[PDB]
């Protein structure tokens, strides 16, 4: 809890130092998360005298608000939340029988306050553009179980739901709960962001080939996570512009120009100007991660000297699974870019002539 | 209630919202018929129906202290910017009178732009007779406080504004 | 209405009920006998 | 239902109070009194004139008005 | 019974709105018979793909 | 009318722009299939229902209709529909198209 | 105090005016209630602390002419925001007369994300003013949140459409008129008779708006000092002389400053 | 056959066909609990 506070800001000094360019990257006011209401989590008769099917009823009810996130009057949330796993106490007296079903329909709850706690440390500025998009569409989630709540507790109003109907009636929410849940423990776990969560989801969809309850999911994650990283990935390869304002995407830009301006001592811009990062590589293309920096570092020194240099038409690139079609989209672009630049060089500035001169 | 109060925050102040000097239209009292805590969105709402009693008062009469050709031109003024506020006040009670459901919220949400406009609109009464802006320096009033800024008392106060203009186009057209 | 029309309408009734190709089979002999006969036999219902 | 509002004096009946008789007229009959009173016409039951001065009548209620909101408008029209 | 016929008419002017803010194509007599047939417990499943496979067949 | 068949043969010859008698052929194809399930599978719940149109809605750059929606399904609430306010509006929904083609 | 009585005390709590069996018993802190039931409101009633936020400070902003043009624009939509979110509980209000869809956690979801992002550009929005202000909502579009990037970026059109106000006049028409330090240029009125060309305009840097490159600020100055030089001096009053924004800045400005130039 | 798929889902090395298998075994495991809630409602059954 306190000891979080730390790498947000260790994190923002390393994008501020970056980048002079862009100044005062913004942060959300304090009490966004000391206030503990925000996020999701936070007269009793005595059971063991009542009867059997009135247990049922009550301990029926109690489940129903835990599933929400709320305290329960007969099944408590306990609060060490200590490491990243949370754990629940049922009252003692009850019916070992349905205590027993009780542990069994209770993992869905410590597989939603876990899941709720990443929806908000990890929508901050500082966790980068991608880690916002994978928690903005895992909250989607969050309210289509609540719905799923809200439709559980009519049928109790009627009298007309058990403990025995409501465990067949979760199994469906109990696993995509439990991807997302263990998806973000490993996002966290590896302190990923920018493209190592997005391979970490590229991975994953693998992983489940054959389920398809589970791997719609999954590939539903990446479609929605990987908006972000392909719009930077879009402008690079069709401009020069490296917008990126956090250090996220695979490409960077060194301001090499300092030492090497008026004079290009290094010939940086073929060197070390615009050069590549490793492990902000998306791991789906690592095949084409070479020409993607060929692709578009072409395009400056053409940009630099004033030529207009546009591409015909700029195409837009959406995450697929099973069909590579921005594999052909980027030799589509690539080739564009290498054939304006051998063009304007054999002809303006023309190199035949003043290699013969030489 | 829905017609006490459709009239009251016209000029007909009312048992309910009764009307003082030092403040106006201040409902004040414990109903068991309105929710405890309907007053405090009366309340609220009270403050856009004082400003329509006293603005009606001011335009009276003009159309020693200020007099002039242009308070009969600022005030016609003031009686175009309210219309739009007469009418949605008609408005109000026609729907009121059909649907037996709608509650005090209708009326808050239909008038809650007009918040904005009343006001804003206020101050430059209140300086043209705290100052006696009597002569043609009432133009420069309503041009000061046109240029600005939040929107809805931005082309308000333009209404007013283009009178004056109106006026200063026939003395100045009888002359040359 | 004709008689094609008055023996379907009478078939929907004993699907609900429960007879099911008992009634579609009505729906092929019908159809197989294609005469004013089936309309006297609408007005027997029992 | 708010179309019978100050018809339960219970809010008066809070402390002891005496009701006062009042006609009970219909808002539709208003309109009439006071289309005939913009016209010329004298004598009528609402707007009792005295001595060249019209003035509202003393007890006039209707179901959904308050008697001093009633009496605020229709003074209004009076002096017109 | 004058204050049921302004019932009925009342309601089906405001299913008539939510109709077109949906845009479905009904107009009112076919939303009449389909309420209608609705009313007494039709699987509406079922209904809304006959609407759907006649609007096709009408095509020609 | 009153009876559930009778109707549909109205349904059927207005849906379909031709003669009483005539449209039978076709028409024998809802006959199966209305019979083949009458008693719903799917309990009774407005919310989802309701819940699914505006969501519909909202991703089609028409999103004050997420609250008109709402004013007119209590508007309905408010009278008397029987209870078959989940099957009717659903319907409804099933054959819904965004005016522009996307 | 059954829950029957907590829906109708809550669905106000949501405006913010304190309900029968719930207040903001601790001035600073969140409402508390006077027991699943009880911490159930909790969430709900978040709602209404983040209302009493951005409603206290648009009633009060709104009604200062010193804040500035821009300023007093971010304010109206503040407010026209705060409108809609009363639809929404004007409905609720007549729903009552069941309305328990888990105390309407559902109901309210949707709004509760965006008083979370309103109230969050408040507070970074404080102190500045004028064009710094402008910058600091630029600031809240970086986010790939989609809902919440939608949300800032239509504020920002409003706020900054005085500032591009001041753009396509001290340009286009010659002359520049703001009361407060709030336009990225900076006249200082002196005889200038001779000397108006060299000392007369010069860049202030506190107020370009940070969609603006330092180039085009540098490059529209030298248009606003031309067109203005060629009225004062030259005498020769020709009227009417013809994402950042769409990509229209660099494809005008260019053409304003092109046309200008050649004149002179 | 719970106490199988409640451990090969709890080793990442069980395979591609592996992960497969065990996630066919659920859906015929759910049906048996489909089964057992309306044993449960006919309770109010020897």
């Amino acid at each position: 809890l306190q000891q979080s506070l730390e790498l947000k800001r260790k994190m923002l000094r390393d994008k501020q130092n970056k980048k002079n360019s862009g100044q005062h990257l913004p942060i959300f006011p304090a009490w966004v998360y000391e206030r503990p209401a925000l996020i999701g989590d936070f007269t009793a008769l005595p059971i063991g005298t009542l009867p059997l099917a009135s247990q049922e009823s009550a301990v029926v009810e109690d489940l129903l608000y835990v599933l929400v996130g709320v305290d329960g009057r007969y099944v408590s949330a306990q609060p060490l939340a200590g490491r990243q796993s949370r754990t629940f106490l049922v009252d003692p007296n009850l019916d070992l029988s349905i205590r027993e079903l009780v542990h069994r329909i209770l993992p869905v709850a410590a597989s939603y306050s876990a899941v709720t706690r990443f929806i908000e440390e990890k929508s901050s500025f500082e966790y980068g553009q991608v880690n916002h998009a994978l928690a903005a569409a895992m909250r989607t989630l969050v309210k289509e179980h609540l719905i799923l709540v809200s439709q559980l507790e009519q049928l109790h109003r009627q009298g007309l739901l058990s403990l025995q109907k409501l465990w067949f009636y979760i199994q469906p929410a109990m696993r995509t709960m439990d991807i997302l849940a263990s998806l973000a423990t490993s996002v966290d776990k590896g302190e990923c962001l920018g493209g190592s969560t997005l391979s970490l989801l590229h991975d994953r969809s693998f992983s489940y080939t054959g389920d398809s309850q589970a791997q719609e999911l999954c590939l539903y994650l990446t479609k929605a996570a990987s908006a972000p990283y392909f719009e930077v990935l879009e402008k690079w390869i069709y401009r020069g512009i490296i917008h990126d304002p956090y250090s996220e995407f695979m490409v960077e830009e060194h301001e090499l120009r300092k030492e090497r301006i008026q004079e290009d001592y290094n010939d940086k811009y073929w060197d070390q100007r615009y050069t590549i990062v490793q492990q902000q590589i998306p791991s789906f293309l690592q095949k084409m991660a070479d020409k993607i920096l060929s692709t578009g570092k072409y395009l400056n020194v053409v940009r630099e000297c004033g030529h207009d240099v546009t591409c015909p038409v700029a195409k837009e690139i959406i995450y697929t699974l099973k069909e590579r079609a921005y594999v052909e989209q980027i030799e589509k672009a690539f080739n564009y870019a290498s054939k304006v630049l051998l063009d304007f060089l054999m002809e303006e500035k023309e190199l035949v002539a003043h290699l013969r001169s030489i | 209630m829905i017609h006490e109060l459709l009239l009251a925050l016209s000029g007909y102040p009312g048992s309910i919202f009764t009307w003082n000097k030092r403040s106006g239209l201040q409902v004040s009292q414990d109903f068991p018929f309105l929710h405890p805590s309907e007053t405090s969105v009366l309340n609220r709402l009270c403050r856009l129906g004082t400003d329509y009693i006293r603005f009606t008062e001011f335009i009276e009469q003009y159309t020693g202290g200020l007099h002039g050709i242009y308070l009969r031109a600022f005030c016609t003024g003031l009686d175009s910017v309210l219309q739009p506020y007469r009418q949605a006040l008609l408005d109000l009670e026609q729907e009121f009178l059909g649907d037996p459901h709608l509650s005090i919220s209708h009326v808050n949400y239909f008038l809650d732009q007009f918040q904005l406009l009343f006001p804003s609109v206020m101050v430059v009464v209140e300086q043209i007779k705290s100052q006696k802006i009597h002569g043609c320096q009432i133009l420069e009033t309503v041009y000061k406080h046109s240029c600005g800024g939040l929107p809805p008392v931005r082309s308000a106060l333009e209404k007013i504004l283009a009178v004056c203009h109106g006026v200063m186009y026939k003395q100045l057209s009888a002359w040359m | 209405l004709p008689a094609r029309n008055k023996i379907l309408m009478l078939s929907f009734d004993l699907r609900v009920g429960g007879l099911g190709p008992k009634a579609d089979r009505l729906e092929e002999l019908v159809e197989e006998l294609e005469l004013l006969e089936v309309g006297s036999v609408l007005d027997l219902l029992v | 239902n708010l179309a019978a509002v100050w018809d339960q004096h219970l809010y008066s009946s809070d402390p002891l109070y005496v009701p006062d008789d009042r006609v009970l007229v219909t808002e539709t009959q208003v309109i009439r009194e006071t289309l005939w009173l913009l016209s010329g016409v004298k004598k009528l039951f609402i707007f009792q004139l005295i001595d060249g001065k019209v003035t509202v009548r003393n007890n006039i209620i209707v179901t959904h008005l308050t008697h001093s909101c009633l009496r605020s408008v229709l003074e209004q029209i009076a002096a017109y | 019974a004058a204050a049921n016929l302004n019932a009925v008419r009342e309601t089906m002017d405001v299913l008539l709105e939510i109709s077109r803010i949906l845009n479905t194509g009904l107009d009112m007599e076919t939303l009449s018979i389909c309420v209608r047939l609705c009313e007494q417990g039709i699987n509406p499943e079922a209904l809304s793909s006959v609407i759907k496979e006649l609007r096709k067949a009408t095509e020609a | 009318q009153k009876s559930p068949n009778v109707l549909l043969q109205n349904l059927c010859c207005r849906i379909l722009g031709r003669s009483e008698a005539d449209v039978a052929q076709q028409f024998q194809y809802a006959v199966r299939v209305i019979g083949s399930n009458f008693a719903p599978t799917v309990e009774r719940d407005e919310f989802l229902v309701a819940e699914k149109i505006k969501k519909e809605l909202i991703r089609q750059r028409r999103e004050a209709d997420a609250a008109l929606f709402s004013e007119l399904h209590r508007k309905l609430h408010s009278q008397g529909v029987l209870k078959n306010k989940w099957s009717i509006l659903y319907l409804l929904l099933s054959l819904s198209e965004d005016p522009r083609r996307q | 105090i059954t829950e029957a009585a907590l829906v109708r005390d809550i669905l106000y709590v949501f405006q913010g005016i304190d309900g029968k069996n719930i207040k903001m018993n601790n001035t600073e802190n969140c409402y508390k209630v006077e027991r699943s039931l009880r911490d159930t409101a909790v969430r709900l009633s978040e709602l209404g602390w983040l209302h009493n936020k951005i409603r206290r400070y648009t009633d009060q902003r709104s009604l200062d002419r010193s804040f500035g043009l821009v300023g007093q624009s971010f304010c109206a939509a503040l407010h026209q925001e705060l409108r809609e979110y009363y639809r929404l509980l004007s409905v609720l209000h007549s729903q009552l007369q069941s309305l328990t869809l888990r105390r309407l956690l559902v109901w309210t979801y949707d709004p509760k994300i965006r008083l979370k992002t309103l109230a969050a550009l408040v507070d970074h929005c404080q102190g500045r003013k004028g064009g710094e202000l402008a910058s600091a909502v630029h600031a809240y579009t970086k986010t790939g949140d989609p809902y919440m990037r939608s949300l800032v970026q239509h504020i920002l059109s409003l706020v900054s459409h005085p500032v591009l106000s001041f753009l396509y006049r001290w340009i286009y028409d010659g002359e520049l008129e703001d009361t407060y330090h709030e336009f990225f240029v900076a006249s200082d009125p002196t005889v200038k008779t001779d000397r108006l060309w060299h000392d007369k305009y010069t860049l202030r840097k506190s107020m370009i708006p940070s969609f603006m490159t330092m180039d085009q600020s540098r490059k529209v100055l030298l248009i606003g000092k031309s067109i203005n030089f060629l009225h004062q001096v030259c005498h020769d009053q020709t009227p009417t002389t013809k994402t950042d924004l769409e990509n229209a800045f660099q494809g005008k400005i260019d053409a304003a400053y092109f046309e200008t130039s050649k004149y002179l």
